[PDB]
């Protein structure tokens, strides 16, 4: 069920956010294995962080992760979310989202191909599937 | 800019290029401004069906620089690399239906009664208050006023190829949504002629002191191979000055003004984005509007918001 | 094409046991010609069937449950992308890099114990002073 | 009649030439009646507001106004105004760290003139301490720019009706633009557990930034260039 | 794509340590160190890309006068932490080794172009 | 600047003669070159001790059991300085590679109440026999036993009985362990103390919640562990961390009702009743109250005579009274 | 036409010292009365006089500045960051940057004498 | 009208065959629009990685630019050629408005000469008994244009807009969209 | 195999995983870090994780030692290293060798060695 | 003369006009070169922090540091516009003079001087 239903948040901030949108052009159409971008972080299960966070929308950024309910996962796209990228030296960028949020998937790229985005999101739905749920309460 | 301090410059087919991509780089541009805008209102369809284009657009792109989105391939002097063998031919078959592409979007938007009632007189803006606020674009064109630097201040090729532009009277919503669906098809025409003009000749300036040498005389010459070394390792100095220089960029005029001081790294560049002067007039235009008029005026500035903070 | 008949065709032409599984891996049913085969098991196919869109015409069947595009072997990925026109075992001896060392094909190992382990590749830079007494 | 048997374009013969003629021209040339132009208008402007402009500098296409802050409302009045200027449009408004002048600021206006399709440059000079004239009551494209203006260098604009940070953080202190600012600030962010809150700390990198600007040229590079003054504009020379 | 460091057909190294890719890089992603090998010839001890920096500009590829550096067409290359993307030497050549044949691809396709 | 405000000085000599050498100011970026396995790190206690320890840039070794509820420590440190290792404790070789690189060993593993595979003994007793019998085989320079306040070992309750004999067989095994034993601790989404009280449908007493200790703000702890993390002269001492002024559950109780504007229903029951219901409940998956823990509900705190406090190392708990608003913000409603 | 925000006040540098502290008492009495405001908006843990303690402080540190348009300066800025908290522009992160000391101990060693910055390598 | 519409069998569009295709024309809003997709055997064939055009291809360039054995580099080096910033402050207006200029001079020769441009560049005279002491004819030639107006804020290239109308406008005669060219 | 650390513990490491490369046991360069020192240093990151994953490329110091000797006519052997099968430049750049010198002499760039017969 | 602390107006941290010690200098003619187009700006530069400057990270081997200020310099026209503008912000300075080549007379024909007594050595071209 939670690879089936992979319900992200958008939080686009830049270039990033342009490829995250031609994921669910046509061509390669997200949709089609039940990926649907939702508005609000209530009704969402995965975060990417797609584009450049500045120290301005940090406390934001933080507050929008505090506020989706568990089980959440985050997916950090493009080089300024990883590492603060090409903008790594500035007065005023964040380098990289982990300082902030907790992460599960790094896509690198500036901008990751819409491949790569997919690529990355396959590699978190295989993170979800050998996840122990009650056989680690079992191993209680 | 950088070309003008230079004092340089660009081949014919460079010129020819620039003019051939920054006219695509406008239809991609106005693909995602009309398509993001309808999507605000709520028209969801045409969002997909000129993303697809957009994707195909996009394969020019990465096929002449090898990324999708940030190319890097305009550069003083020209263009980084020559086209591929086979990429005149695929820009003219899509050419060839990038009309009914369009046909099909206008179907859906341009009579629609209720995308007439989202856009008719909302975010109106008169000709003067639009000098005053320093917009630019669509938004000055949409006022009444007949100006673009393609082709007040022709720059590259754009003295070479046949275009009209077009004007609207009412400066509102629905004049500029006009206005950009009939750029696109200007600038299918400006594509087909530079695809049935493009010359041969270097794509870049064929100084190496400016741009680098091609690689066969890099590892031949020591001449040449100085001069790559240095510029990839120093860069060329620009004599000292500075310079506005403004283009018809696809969201309004965008500018530059650079300060050189004789060195390799210029010492002062601000960037001129017309979404911030946009942004700014946004508390002028939109008072007294409803909420979702907010929103489609936002639609209508067509902000990016990589231009509003730099 | 998105129609019934291009499905039961190319069901009849595969045969019932691949359609199941093409069914249980891509989801579509696909009927192409076998091009080859690579290092890591996969097979990929090329198809001529007119009611086949651009960029849908080359297809890999992986070789395991688990699949993932990493597990494509260099060379048949850059095929598989419409790199070339060539697939690789076609391609002439002239035109294969020469190694001096073996091959091996290793794809991505992130969340295993066999992810890269990064490390600085040189010793310190100051060395310090190896104590010895002497005696007066 | 039909896409099956569209003709291929891949096979049409294709153009070919053998020597591509490029001939060889400096493009300054093609500006020299519109510089000469530029100086007929740029002395009528002076000659009309002897009190105020203190000098012009032209430059191909590009025409510069040297006024003292005190003139910048006078001299903006008259170019948005006469018949002759029609300058509209304000483009952009900036400032340039001079470290070296005793006032470090040099505030830079470019102008629009859609009536008459001319631009025009007005530059003015201020510092941390002393402000330059607010020309928002003139042009309303102003306000915004002028908020850039201060939040990236400190200048202050007289009469701005609504002047704050436009750019950086809440609460930032330093002004980045400026030439003694370093290029990663003085402190940066991450989450704190302890505070359950995103606090600030003095800067520490991983990596140091690496400026390889030490190796630039130790041999003059351009030179003196040439001087396209036009002749009417030249002092003579006796006999 | 990701990036890789080529050989020789002999499998000596290609990259000779003239830092050029270290200049021209506009993120400064990447990191040298260099010194006379025992049989006397130039080549690095250390050469790191930061792929977190890095923006995939291929600058560092036009630069190097020998071809050692390039791009590879592999996007598919996410990781779980970010540590795994700091490549050192031993993974660059890893790569190189492993892609070789799609880089051969992609030279003999763009070599006179470049 | 930043400043490595844990450590004495610079150049750091631990018992086993490793030399460690700071460097850096002190900030994310820094290393103060100790390295730290913290077991039990993703609990309530242990995520403040590793925060803490990674803010400065030690390497934390951190033994998970459930790969999500460990993802959060990550945050707190550089790359590089928070090491996550998959730990069992009926697996030696498990505790082995936890342990093996440390300087610096601290245990904070105890459990509330039973389940099917650890009782009392099983996750007091043995697990901290063999976390000490790994480390006195690696000969670890420091290792911090953390146990319970009312630790004894003729106990009434299971839990302060087994706790009384962990720390025996800790003393036994490693002889210069340092035993903690810290009193009822509070703070944010805290265990059976204040977020309890301040969403539960009804707290159920068989003691008329007359029951007095003194609570400790678990910052407090925290910072009290890391001092005697980096201080190498608390070796073979046992401390009694307590906060400064002696409480009674009806009276915390109060407290929350006056500060939460809002009225805590209290139920008082027969013991034997309230037994035969915690002892029913167990039979679920979620954890919930304990038959022991009511047992423990007729234990008031009893503070050693002779051990050291706060005091030796220069701390001052805060009150709970001042904090109370702080810390039960989020159910005010007002 | 882009109309001022709350709380706006125009740049203007007063051409004398004293028609400058008449602002800048104004200013003073403003923040004073804006502390509940604050502590009700960034959800501060500590006390209401702790705000006024701290607001005396910052306007105590230029007690002493004698030049009139450094002092014009001064109290430009002034206002802006009144204006900036009082819109609830600022979050809580950048408003406690005001507020150092309120954080708990940070550790057992903050230097004071040579010797203790001398063994922490910060003499 | 050049750009109107063109059959769909002139597009590179896959479309219908047989008894579909009567029924598309018979069903089509348009019956020329194309379907979008590319043709397989056509479009982006063959691939860029197998091109015949790379074992040909050589550098460009263009005469003389190329030439052995004519061109030295300083007769074509233009970024050092690059023209001055000619800086003219109040003084030097002054200097114009009396002494003339070089392409018309009103100075002596000699030691007057020399000694009128020193006086003027010490501060003698000032900008404004400049003006006043210039006649009508240096006012009207030199500052102001022959016929006594001043002139008009120079333009580099002047373009002569003209309003296309009818069927070779965009769109039709409703819509509040015009066309200039 | 063992190596010590600093903690005074033992550290087993296979024998195959201590050589600098497949093909070669100990360093070519004084600044380089062996393997060794690698694991005695990094020991934290290493723990449960897999060997012989990891990249071990192949040292073309040896590899270029393996290569023959070219023998030449003249005082100046000519090297480019180009690939003669593909097209555009693939080599490095074109230097030339004395040899007149006893012995063999190295290209800068490629290591090939010539000698003078 | 020098800005106290708390009246500048720039906002930069206090330690940089308290602790801290900037150096003013001409570039020397490298040895290494004969051009002297860096040797004429007067450059501003600070000195380095001992415990800050810069430490190896332990897992890349990179050069970590804590002083922000390690890779700026500004560039002036002239030594009293660096004074004043240091002067300005408040922060403690050090003038190095310059040293210039001192000027000798150099003759081609001094090459073939006709030496009268034993050559001191011989000349060789
Ligand atoms: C099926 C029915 C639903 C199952 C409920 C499961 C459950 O209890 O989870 C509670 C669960 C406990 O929350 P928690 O995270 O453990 O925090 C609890 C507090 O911290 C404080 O926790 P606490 O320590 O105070 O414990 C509170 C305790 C309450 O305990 C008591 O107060 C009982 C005291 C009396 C003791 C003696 C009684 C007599 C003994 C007789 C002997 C037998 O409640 C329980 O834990 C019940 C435990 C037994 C569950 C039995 C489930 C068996 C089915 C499988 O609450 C939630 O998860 C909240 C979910 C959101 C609820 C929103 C919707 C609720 C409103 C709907 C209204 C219905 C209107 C219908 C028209
Ligand atoms: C569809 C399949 C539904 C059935 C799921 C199968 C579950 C298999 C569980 C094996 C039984 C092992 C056991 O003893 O479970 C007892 C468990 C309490 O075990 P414990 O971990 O100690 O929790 C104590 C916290 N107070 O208490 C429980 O496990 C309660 C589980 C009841 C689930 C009933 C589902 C019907
Ligand atoms: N909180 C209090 O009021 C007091 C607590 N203490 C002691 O403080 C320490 C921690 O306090 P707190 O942090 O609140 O306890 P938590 O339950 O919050 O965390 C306890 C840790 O114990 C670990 N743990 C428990 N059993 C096992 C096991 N069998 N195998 C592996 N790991 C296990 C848990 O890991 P997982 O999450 O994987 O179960 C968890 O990380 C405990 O020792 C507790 O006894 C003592 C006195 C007062
Ligand atoms: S990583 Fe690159 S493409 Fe992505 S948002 Fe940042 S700059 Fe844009
Ligand atoms: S792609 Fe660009 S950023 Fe990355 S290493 Fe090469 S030059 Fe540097
Ligand atoms: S540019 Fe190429 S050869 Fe030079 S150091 Fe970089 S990778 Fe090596
Ligand atoms: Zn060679």
């Amino acid at each position: 069920a939670r690879q089936g239903s992979f319900w992200p948040v958008t939080f686009g901030l830049a270039c990033c956010a342009v490829e995250m949108m031609h994921v669910s052009a046509p061509r390669y159409d997200q949709d089609r294995l039940g990926i649907i971008f939702r508005a609000s972080p209530r009704q969402s299960d995965i975060m990417i962080v797609a584009g450049t966070l500045t120290n301005k929308m940090a406390p934001v950024l933080r507050q929008v992760y505090d506020q989706m309910p568990e089980p959440r996962w985050v997916i950090s796209m493009g080089s300024c979310a990883n590492g603060g990228g090409y903008y790594h030296f500035s007065y005023s960028v964040v380098r990289g989202c982990d300082r902030i949020v907790p992460v599960d998937v790094y896509v690198p790229g500036c901008p990751p191909t819409s491949e790569a985005l997919m690529y990355g999101v396959f590699q978190l739905q295989r993170k979800m599937r050998n996840t122990k749920i009650t056989r680690m309460w079992y191993r209680k | 800019a950088v070309e003008k301090l230079l004092n340089v410059e660009v081949p014919l087919r460079g010129k020819y290029i620039r003019t051939m991509f920054g006219e695509i780089t406008r239809v991609l541009n106005h693909l995602m401004s009309v398509c993001s805008h309808a999507m605000d209102v709520g028209a969801l369809t045409p969002f997909l069906w000129g993303f697809e284009e957009r994707e195909k657009l996009m394969e020019f792109y990465e096929r002449v620089s090898g990324a999708r989105l940030h190319a890097a391939y305009v550069r003083p002097g020209g263009v980084s690399q020559d086209l591929p063998a086979g990429l005149l031919d695929d820009i003219y078959m899509w050419a060839t239906q990038f009309g009914d592409r369009l046909d099909e979007i206008e179907e859906l938007l341009t009579d629609n009664r209720i995308w007439k009632l989202r856009t008719v007189n909302i975010g109106t803006v008169t000709a003067q208050d639009a000098l005053n606020l320093g917009l630019s674009g669509p938004m000055l064109r949409g006022s009444g006023i007949p100006f673009d630097i393609r082709k007040n201040a022709p720059y590259d090729a754009y003295d070479k190829v046949d275009f009209d532009v077009p004007v609207g009277m009412n400066g509102d919503c629905y004049d500029r949504y006009l206005i950009r669906m009939a750029e696109f098809r200007q600038s299918l025409r400006i594509i087909e002629q530079c695809c049935n003009d493009m010359p041969a000749g270097a794509v870049k300036v064929e100084d190496f002191k400016i741009n680098s040498p091609p690689r066969n005389l890099m590892k031949e010459d020591m001449e040449a191979l100085i001069h790559h070394f240095l510029l990839y390792t120093k860069g060329y100095s620009v004599p000292p000055g500075e310079t506005y220089t403004a283009i018809e960029a696809p969201k309004g005029e965008m500018g530059v003004y650079v300060v050189s001081d004789g060195s390799e790294r210029p010492y002062k560049c601000k960037i001129r984005a017309p979404g911030f002067a946009h942004l700014g007039a946004f508390d002028h235009i939109a008072r007294g509007h409803f909420l979702p008029d907010a929103v489609a005026i936002i639609g209508t500035m067509d902000l990016v918001f990589g231009e509003v903070d730099r | 094409s998105s129609s019934l008949y291009r499905v039961l065709r190319n069901a009849w032409e595969v045969g019932p046991r691949s359609y199941w599984k093409q069914l249980n891996s891509i989801g579509d049913t696909k009927s192409g010609r076998l091009v080859g085969t690579d290092i890591y098991g996969n097979k990929f196919y090329e198809t001529d069937h007119q009611d086949e869109i651009h960029l849908r015409t080359r297809y890999v069947e992986y070789k395991e449950k688990d699949y993932d595009m990493s597990q494509v072997e260099p060379g048949w990925h850059f095929w598989l992308g419409y790199g070339v026109d060539t697939a690789p075992c076609n391609t002439p001896k002239e035109k294969l890099p020469i190694r001096a060392y073996p091959y091996k094909f290793q794809p991505n190992y992130t969340g295993t114990p066999g992810a890269f382990v990064t490390y600085n590749t040189l010793k310190p830079k100051i060395s310090a002073w190896e104590p010895v007494t002497k005696q007066r | 009649p039909s896409w099956e048997n569209i003709k291929d374009i891949r096979l049409d013969p294709k153009v070919h030439v053998d020597e591509v003629y490029e001939p060889i021209v400096n493009p300054a040339d093609r500006y020299l009646q519109h510089v000469s132009d530029l100086h007929q208008y740029a002395k009528y402007i002076m000659a009309a507001l002897p009190k105020y402009i203190q000098g012009f500098s032209v430059w191909k296409d590009e025409l510069t106004l040297h006024v003292a802050p005190s003139a910048v409302i006078p001299v903006t009045t008259f170019l948005r105004d006469n018949t002759s200027t029609q300058y509209k449009s304000i483009i952009d408004i900036t400032a340039v760290d001079y470290p070296s002048r005793e006032n470090r600021f040099e505030v830079v206006y470019n102008f629009l003139s859609v009536r008459h399709n001319s631009r025009i440059r007005l530059k003015t000079y201020a510092t941390e301490v002393t402000p330059v004239p607010s020309i928002t009551c003139l042009y309303e494209g102003a306000n915004w720019f002028e908020r850039e203006a201060y939040d990236m260098y400190g200048v202050f604009f007289e009469g701005h009706p609504d002047l704050r940070r436009i750019m950086t953080d809440y609460g930032f202190e330093g002004h980045p633009l400026r030439k003694d600012f370093p290029l990663t600030g003085y402190t940066e962010v991450r989450w704190d557990e302890e505070k359950r809150r995103v606090v600030y700390e003095p800067l520490e990198l991983t990596q140091a930034f690496r400026n390889f600007s030490a190796g630039s040229t130790a041999w003059e590079p351009v030179g003196p260039g040439r001087d396209d003054r036009p002749d009417s504009f030249k002092l003579p020379t006796p006999k | 794509g990701e990036h890789a460091l080529r050989r020789y057909p002999s499998g000596e190294e290609r990259c000779i340590a003239c830092k050029l890719c270290e200049a021209i890089c506009p993120a400064l992603a990447i990191t040298i160190d260099a010194e006379e090998r025992i049989d006397g010839s130039r080549r690095t001890t250390k050469y790191d890309i930061d792929m977190t920096k890095c923006i995939y500009c291929g600058y560092c590829q036009e630069s190097c006068p020998v071809d050692a550096i390039v791009e590879t067409p592999n996007v598919e290359y996410a990781t779980e932490t970010r540590e795994e993307l700091l490549y050192n030497k031993e993974k660059l050549l890893a790569n190189g080794d492993k892609w070789e044949l799609e880089l051969q691809y992609a030279l003999d396709a763009d070599a006179p172009y470049r | 600047m930043n400043s490595f405000e844990n450590l004495a000085q610079d150049v750091n000599i631990t018992r086993s003669g490793k030399t460690l050498i700071a460097k850096g100011t002190g900030g994310r970026s820094s290393r103060t070159g100790y390295t730290a396995t913290v077991f039990g790190a993703n609990g309530f206690l242990g995520s403040y001790l590793t925060a803490k320890l990674a803010k400065h840039g030690t390497t934390v070794v951190v033994p998970y059991r459930e790969e999500m509820a460990k993802r959060h420590l990550k945050v707190t440190g550089d790359l590089g300085v928070v090491n996550f290792l998959e730990m069992d404790l009926r697996n030696l070789e498990s505790i082995d590679e936890a342990v093996r690189h440390s300087d610096i060993v601290v245990n904070l593993i105890g459990r509330e109440y039973e389940t099917k595979n650890f009782n009392y003994y099983d996750v007091h007793v043995e697990g901290a026999r063999r976390i000490a019998e790994a480390v006195k085989k690696h000969n670890i320079a420091r290792y911090i036993h953390v146990s319970a306040f009312n630790a004894e070992i003729d106990s009434p309750s299971e839990f302060n009985h087994t706790k009384g004999l962990g720390e025996q067989v800790t003393k036994d095994i490693v002889p210069w362990a340092t035993i903690v034993r810290p009193a009822p601790m509070f703070g944010r989404e805290d265990k059976w103390f204040l977020d309890r009280m301040a969403r539960s449908p009804c707290l159920v007493s068989a003691n008329k919640f007359q029951e007095t200790s003194n609570p400790v703000h678990v910052i407090d702890v925290a910072a009290a562990l890391e001092r005697i993390c980096f201080d190498d002269s608390t070796v073979a001492q046992t401390f009694e961390l307590y906060g400064p002024q002696k409480f009674t559950q009806k009276q915390i109780i109060d407290m929350v009702s006056e500060t939460l504007r809002k009225e805590v229903r209290h139920i008082e029951l027969p013991k034997a009743l309230y037994q035969a219901y915690t002892k029913a409940t167990q039979a679920i998956w979620w954890p919930t109250y304990s038959p022991d823990q009511v047992e423990r509900q007729f234990l008031s705190q009893k503070i050693d005579p002779s051990a050291k406090t706060f005091n030796d190392l220069d701390l001052t708990p805060m009150e709970l009274p001042d904090l109370m608003f702080k810390l039960i913000r989020p159910y005010r409603v007002n | 036409a882009i109309i001022a925000t709350a709380f706006a006040e125009t740049v203007k540098f007063s051409g004398s010292k004293q028609e400058l502290q008449k602002r800048t008492l104004a200013l003073y009495r403003q923040f004073l009365r804006g502390a509940p405001t604050f502590a009700d908006l960034y959800e501060v843990q500590f006390s209401i006089p702790t705000i006024r303690t701290k607001i005396r402080q910052e306007f105590e540190r230029h007690r002493f500045v004698d030049d009139l348009s450094i002092q014009n300066v001064l109290y430009a800025k002034g206002h802006m960051e009144y204006q900036e908290c009082i819109n609830f522009w600022k979050q809580q992160a950048q408003f406690l940057k005001y507020f150092p000391e309120e954080d708990d101990i940070q550790g057992r060693h903050q230097p004071s004498n040579f010797v203790d910055k001398f063994l922490k390598n910060r003499a | 009208l050049p750009g109107g519409p063109v059959p769909v069998f002139k597009k590179y569009t896959v479309g219908s065959k047989g008894i579909w295709e009567k029924l598309r024309v018979l069903l089509a809003i348009a019956p020329n629009r194309s379907t979008g997709n590319p043709i397989v055997p056509l479009y982006r064939v063959p691939t860029p990685g197998s091109r015949p055009e790379a074992n040909v291809y050589q550098d460009p360039s263009s005469y003389p630019t190329n030439d052995i054995a004519e061109n030295p580099y300083w007769k074509r080096d233009h970024r050092r050629a690059y023209p001055q910033t000619a800086f003219f402050d109040q003084k030097t207006v002054t200097g114009l408005l009396e002494l003339g200029s070089e392409a018309t001079p009103r100075i002596a020769d000699g030691e007057a000469g020399t000694k009128a441009l020193a006086n003027i560049a010490n501060g003698g005279v000032s900008f404004t008994q400049a003006l006043g002491k210039s006649s009508k004819d240096v006012i009207y030639g030199e500052v102001l244009t022959v016929n006594g107006l001043p002139p008009v804020a120079p333009t580099l290239a002047p373009k002569q807009w003209k309003i296309i109308e009818g069927e070779a406008a965009i769109y039709p005669k409703g819509y509040p969209c015009r066309t200039f060219h | 195999k063992s190596i010590i650390s600093y903690n005074g513990n033992t550290i087993e490491i296979p024998e195959e995983y201590t050589k600098q490369a497949p093909n070669r046991d100990s360093t070519w360069a004084p600044a380089q870090a062996s393997k060794t020192e690698i694991y005695k240093n990094n020991m934290v990151r290493f723990e449960q994780k897999d060997l012989s994953k990891q990249p071990m490329p192949y040292a073309g110091i040896e590899l270029i030692a393996q290569q023959p000797v070219r023998f030449v006519h003249g005082n100046t052997a000519v090297c480019d290293g180009a690939n003669h099968n593909g097209p555009g430049a693939q080599g490095h750049p074109k230097i030339f060798i004395n040899v007149d010198a006893p012995g063999s002499h190295a290209c800068q760039y490629c290591g090939t060695r010539y000698e003078k017969e | 003369d020098n800005v106290p602390a708390h009246e500048i107006v720039s906002g930069a941290p206090a330690e940089l006009s308290r602790n801290r010690v900037v150096r003013i200098y001409q570039q020397a003619k490298p040895a290494t070169q004969s051009g002297e187009y860096g040797t004429f700006a007067w450059r501003l530069d600070w000195d380095i922090v001992d415990v800050a400057n810069r430490w190896e990270n332990d897992l890349i081997g990179w050069q970590s540091s804590g002083d922000y200020m390690q890779a700026t310099q500004m560039k002036f026209t002239s030594k009293e516009s660096a004074i004043k503008f240091a002067n300005k912000q408040g922060w403690d300075f050090y003038i190095q003079e310059p040293h210039h080549r001192k000027f000798r007379v150099k003759q081609y024909a001094n090459n073939f001087v006709h030496s009268y007594g034993k050559l001191k050595h011989i000349r060789t071209k």
